């Protein structure tokens, strides 16, 4: 985001491309958070052995597998379609 | 911010010149339609004055204008990313100790 600010003129509104960072900006934090929240929801503190009660795999990640990837296509979908048109 | 040009006579004193702006505030044009990407020319003032040197008294005329600088460039490059950088560092209260 800052060396994508380069070598153009500083202008007072957004441009573009400064909406494109925020959305993946955003994209990148949820992730961040998604996983604050996993970790706020963990148990124990040791993993699976492959072979005691053990920890079972989050619904928060399972959901962020297919949510966070759809979402980001949409995105592409919406943005690149409404800008190359115009 | 205020900036200014500093019109003035170099070899004629007030008894060899005068100055004076023609037409009175009426008479620097074309200002308002001047657009800049980062400031925005608030005001503009004419001033009639003389100046007082070691080898006389001399006629000067005084344009400014007064810049006003945007902020939503810099929100959108150095305030934001801080605030984010600083959301960041508390997201470790959450994690174990
Ligand atoms: C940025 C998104 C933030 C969402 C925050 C959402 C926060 C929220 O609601 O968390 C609750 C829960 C946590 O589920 P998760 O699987 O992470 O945690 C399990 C859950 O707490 C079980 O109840 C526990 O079993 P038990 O009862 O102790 O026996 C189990 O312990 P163990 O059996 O392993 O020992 C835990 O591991 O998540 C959802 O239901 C999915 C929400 C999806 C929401 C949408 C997500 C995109
Ligand atoms: C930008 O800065 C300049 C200089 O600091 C400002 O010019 C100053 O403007 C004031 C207000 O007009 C002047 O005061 C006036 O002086 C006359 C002199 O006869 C007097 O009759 C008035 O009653 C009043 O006191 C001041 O002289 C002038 N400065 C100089 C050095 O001449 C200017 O206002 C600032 N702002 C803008 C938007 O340009």
């Amino acid at each position: 985001s800052i060396s994508a600010r380069n070598s153009l003129p500083k202008v007072a509104y957004a441009t573009a491309m400064d909406w494109f960072i925020a959305v993946c900006y955003a994209f990148v934090f949820s992730a961040l958070i998604e996983f604050a929240t996993v970790n706020y929801f963990t148990k124990r503190g040791y993993a699976w052995d492959g072979k005691k009660t053990f920890n079972s795999v989050s619904k928060i990640d399972r959901l962020s597998r297919i949510a966070f990837p759809l979402l980001f296509g949409i995105f592409n979908l919406v943005y690149w379609a409404t800008y190359l048109n115009r | 911010q205020n900036c200014t040009l500093e019109i003035e006579s170099y070899g004629y004193t007030t008894d060899d010149i005068e100055f004076y702006w023609r037409g009175d505030d009426n008479a620097v044009t074309g200002v308002t339609k001047i657009e800049l990407p980062q400031f925005s020319i608030v005001d503009y003032k004419l001033i009639t004055k003389k100046v007082v040197f070691s080898t006389g008294s001399y006629p000067r005329l005084s344009l400014s204008f007064k810049l006003k600088r945007n902020i939503g460039y810099f929100i959108l490059q150095t305030y934001m990313p801080s605030i984010l950088i600083t959301i960041l560092s508390w997201v470790s209260f959450w994690i174990n100790y």
